DNA sequence: GAAGGGGGGCTATAAAAGGGGGTGGGGGCGCGTTCGTCCTCACTCTCTTC
DNA sequence: GAAGAGAGTGAGGACGAACGCGCCCCCACCCCCTTTTATAGCCCCCCTTC
């Protein structure tokens, strides 16, 4: 590909790269060796530079070389835990299990350790949702109470009804 | 004269004689497959699934997973989701 | 229900359709009985296929001329495979192609695999595989065809006098009898027969004609007239009048 | 050029492997009609006006 | 004492959302591919004789 071909093996090889577990950097001629792109154009050596190795959120530039954005990415328990308290404090949302997984090898040791302190939402297409639990006011009641609840049908009632009520029974 | 008895049509004799001839097709390394699609994007924007796997020539199964691995598939409202060649 | 006859066999009436005891007169029921007719005097799946295959069927019957009752047969076929699903893998036109078959088999009437195939998309080969998968499926069973279930079919189609057809019944039936043709598919063993006995009348038909109603190579047609030409004077009826005498017939 | 013969192939029969290709059943998904919603207009009373 | 615009009401016409009606697509599920073997018949293609 031409203008749009090239930079894909390099963001392909630079994520192998990662998993290999090279964290340090590697400059944008360096990375052109290893993807066979040795001939790719003038104007798109600049172009990667200025704004392709930039802009995306999975590199960082460090020290002018670039490399991967592991610390954005959840690899540990206790970042996937912060990352959800986070969330709910600036109300950002939850994050579908897929995306963490990615993220996160074996995440399953991370939300299992965790518990309840996530709360899992099943999505009509088996994806989960996770949003951080929120453990300052709690109330867990027995099945049958919400059944009741449930036969209290209150959808079907008018205000004014609704209302007449309180002085029906003196309150 | 009509519906003489025969073993096979002629047709699908030489349809199934085109097909074994030519064979399934062979799952091709991800790298030259990748050079390929990588190329042909040049030529157009995007690309619908069936009329990428004739210009590839790799099974479907197999060719999915590497688009999947760098192509993702946009909603168009005009006539349907289509995959984009496009990683980001 | 007779109060004073308990358990007695009310006789049903005609007259005004009322039960009556048997031997008390009483009439249990004023006009319950209704003579008149009790006495003669937004679609599934499934059903979206099953029919489109009675459609299919329906049409491959039309294409050989086969009587509704086969159709009707075959349907039945249809529903008990199609419901016990062992052929859920296998395409429904080549089910029903198969069914087609049983059902003529079952009937008396059997169409060689290769007359199915004509009127139908599926090759003689899958409508044997799913042929044999019906049997199994159905745990049912079809006589052993013989030469003869086809000689009416091919005789006419050929416009060959009675006379003739006769004759290579009994030709055909006397070989294998005789087991002059040890293995040779019956389908073949009349093909032969009737070539011996086309050529003996004044109707003759080439190897080629006899082959292609039949659906027979005219090899293997040689190859068996060649085994029963030997015995031909055997063969053919005694109350047979030769056209061509036997001892011309041809040799080859 | 017609016809016979030789050579070759097709089919079933088991079983196993791994993967491509064909197919039925859903599932989101655009396009040709249909009814409700929106808009338009004739015929008079009314407060106001003279 | 004697009369205009405007609006309620009656009443007619055009366009959008929803209901289908399917076109297309994606996804399980199965069968096919291949090789080995002996067997027998049937069938097709090529060579040979006249
Ligand atoms: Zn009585």
């Amino acid at each position: 590909g031409y203008k749009f071909g090239v930079l894909a093996k390099i963001v392909n090889y630079m994520k192998t790269r990662h998993q290999r577990g090279d964290t340090h950097p590697l400059t944008l001629d360096e990375i052109l060796d290893e993807t066979q792109h040795l001939d790719i154009g003038l104007k798109q050596k600049q172009w990667l530079m200025t704004e392709a190795l930039v802009n995306n959120p999975k590199i960082e530039v460090i020290d002018g070389k670039y490399a991967f954005k592991p610390k954005y990415n959840v690899r540990d328990k206790k970042a996937l835990l912060r990352l959800l308290d986070q969330h709910d404090q600036r109300g950002l949302g939850g994050i579908l299990l897929e995306d963490i997984e990615e993220a996160l090898p074996n995440s399953q040791k991370a939300v299992k350790a965790l518990g309840d302190q996530i709360l899992f939402v099943n999505r009509p297409d088996k994806k989960k949702i996770l949003f951080f639990n929120d453990k300052s006011c709690q109330f867990s009641v027995d099945e049958e109470f919400q059944k009741l609840w449930r036969s209290v049908t209150v959808d079907s009632m008018d205000e004014e009804k609704i209302e007449e009520y309180l002085k029906r029974q003196g309150i | 004269t009509n519906y003489k008895p025969v073993a096979n049509h002629q047709y699908n004799i030489e349809y199934e004689r085109k097909k074994k001839e030519d064979g399934k097709r062979a799952r091709a390394d991800k790298q030259h497959v990748l050079d390929m699609l990588f190329s042909a994007f040049e030529k157009h924007q995007y690309y619908n699934l069936k009329d990428l796997v004739d210009i590839t020539k790799q099974p479907v199964v197999y060719l999915k997973e590497i688009l999947k691995e760098i192509g993702v598939q946009n909603v168009k409202g005009i006539h349907k989701n289509t995959w984009e060649l496009k990683p980001e | 229900t007779c109060p004073n006859h308990p358990d007695a066999i009310l006789v049903e009436d005609y007259r005004a359709g009322d039960m009556i005891c048997p031997e008390c007169g009483l009439v249990v029921g004023d006009r319950v009985i209704d003579v008149g007719s009790e006495w003669r005097t937004t679609m599934s799946s499934s059903d979206r296929a099953m029919m489109n295959a009675f459609k299919e069927i329906t049409t491959m019957a039309d294409r050989i001329n086969l009587p509704r009752n086969i159709v009707d047969r075959t349907n039945n076929l249809f529903k008990q495979v199609y419901e016990q699903k062992s052929l859920k893998g296998r395409a429904n036109d080549a089910i029903a192609s198969a069914c087609l078959y049983i059902a003529c088999r079952q009937e008396g009437v059997p169409r060689t695999f290769k007359e199915i195939c004509a009127v139908s998309r599926i090759s003689k080969k899958e409508i044997g595989r799913c042929f044999k998968l019906i049997l199994k499926a159905l745990e049912t069973s079809v006589d052993l065809i013989t030469t003869g279930d086809f000689m009416s079919r091919f005789c006419s189609n050929l416009c060959l006098p009675k006379q003739v057809q006769m004759a290579a019944t009994h030709i055909a039936r006397k070989a294998v009898e005789l087991d002059l043709v040890p293995g040779r598919s019956p389908i073949s063993v009349a093909a032969a027969a009737i070539y011996m006995a086309s050529q003996a009348s004044a109707e003759k038909r080439t190897q080629k004609e006899i082959g292609d109603i039949a659906g027979v190579a005219d090899v293997t047609i040689r190859q068996s007239y060649r085994l029963i030409y030997p015995r031909a004077p055997d063969l053919f009826p005694t109350d047979f009048k030769f056209d061509t005498p036997v001892d011309k017939l041809p040799q080859l």
